[PDB]
């Protein structure tokens, strides 16, 4: 339902919640989410 | 980090001056001359130049983080 | 050639209309 | 490691620099040890 | 022979920190700990 | 009789033991460390 | 995999398309199956391929 990229590989995938925290093609323990679809605007100051 | 776009001081854009510097430092011009090259004489401006570092050069070298 | 290679009566002629040890020319890399 | 065109010139240059630092500073320092030495 | 003058004494530095480095008592030290200590412990 | 536990010792960083004395400097970025950094400190928790 | 008038192939797996199969695509397929005698698959067998699917996608 949500995004992860692995922290090796950086290749994009989704979890379930029930799916054991790991990459799906290197098998790395370390994986990150992605960024909000929200939009993001700054100031410029 | 990266060169400033205006001298902090004054407000002279400066940060279009990185890459002809570098170009002319390669020439073997001396770093007084290159800086007067590029029209830079006040010395709030050459600071800017002359003291920058350049670290985006190594933070450039980490694996990117997507794909 | 280079200043150098310039006759000392001519590097005579090339006057201002010398080095000093405490000035130092910028580096990046350093050493270590 | 493929380095980028601005850290090679930047290599160059401080290749340059330095024995340039190295042959000036200590052709200097050689002068003024002489005057203090003949004061 | 030629006199010896501060740049060559910086020369001399440079040298020493490019063999020693600035954390070099540290791990001289563990090494030496993990190397034989342990052993002669045991 | 053979080789027994007895336990596990830190490591401290950049010495004879410690993963990070080879790998020279193109391979030190890829294991997202700094080759700047010195060492000489151990990673407990 | 093998087509019903042809003979038996084996493929890789980026041969096939992600577009949806035509009316004329099934069409011909229907009389190939036809001109070599064979039927198409039940809609029970249909509802147990869709289960099989439906549980792999979703397993964990
Ligand atoms: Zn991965
Ligand atoms: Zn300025």
């Amino acid at each position: 339902g949500v995004k992860y990229t692995c922290g090796a590989c950086a290749h994009n995938f989704s979890l379930n919640k029930s799916d054991p925290v790991r990459c799906k093609e290197c098998g790395h323990r370390v994986i990150y989410k992605a960024r909000t679809k929200r939009m993001i605007q700054f100031d410029a100051r | 980090m990266i060169i400033p776009v205006r001298c902090f001081s004054c407000g002279k854009v400066v940060g279009d001056k990185w890459d002809a510097y570098l170009r002319l430092l390669e020439e073997g011009k001396q770093e007084g001359d290159a800086l007067d090259e590029l029209k830079l004489k006040r010395y709030c401006c050459r600071r800017m130049v002359l003291t920058h570092v350049d670290l985006i050069e190594k933070f450039l070298r980490y694996n990117p983080l997507e794909k | 050639l280079a200043i150098e290679n310039l006759h000392p009566d001519d590097r005579l002629l090339l006057v201002d209309p010398s080095p000093v040890f405490f000035l130092r020319r910028p580096q990046y890399v350093s050493d270590g | 490691v493929v380095a980028s065109k601005a850290s090679s010139s930047m290599l160059k240059i401080d290749q340059r620099n330095k024995k340039l630092n190295n042959r000036f500073i200590r052709k200097a320092e050689m002068a003024a040890v002489e005057k203090r030495k003949l004061r | 022979d030629d006199t010896i003058t501060t740049e060559d004494c910086w020369t001399v530095i440079s040298a020493f920190f490019e063999e020693k480095g600035l954390v070099s008592q540290q791990l001289d030290s563990f090494d030496e700990f993990m190397e034989t200590s342990i052993q002669d412990l045991v | 009789g053979n080789k027994v536990h007895i336990g596990k010792v830190p490591i401290m960083l950049r010495s004879k033991f410690c993963s990070l004395r080879t790998l020279d400097e193109v391979d030190l970025y890829k294991m997202k460390e700094c080759p700047y950094d010195m060492g000489g400190y151990f990673v407990i928790n | 995999v093998a087509f019903p008038n042809q003979k038996e192939m084996v493929r890789p797996l980026f041969v096939f398309s992600d577009s949806s199969i035509t009316h004329p695509e099934f069409d011909l397929f229907l009389r190939e199956l036809d001109a070599e005698g064979l039927s198409v698959m039940d809609l029970r067998d249909v509802d147990y391929k869709y289960h099989q699917l439906k549980e792999m996608s979703s397993r964990s």
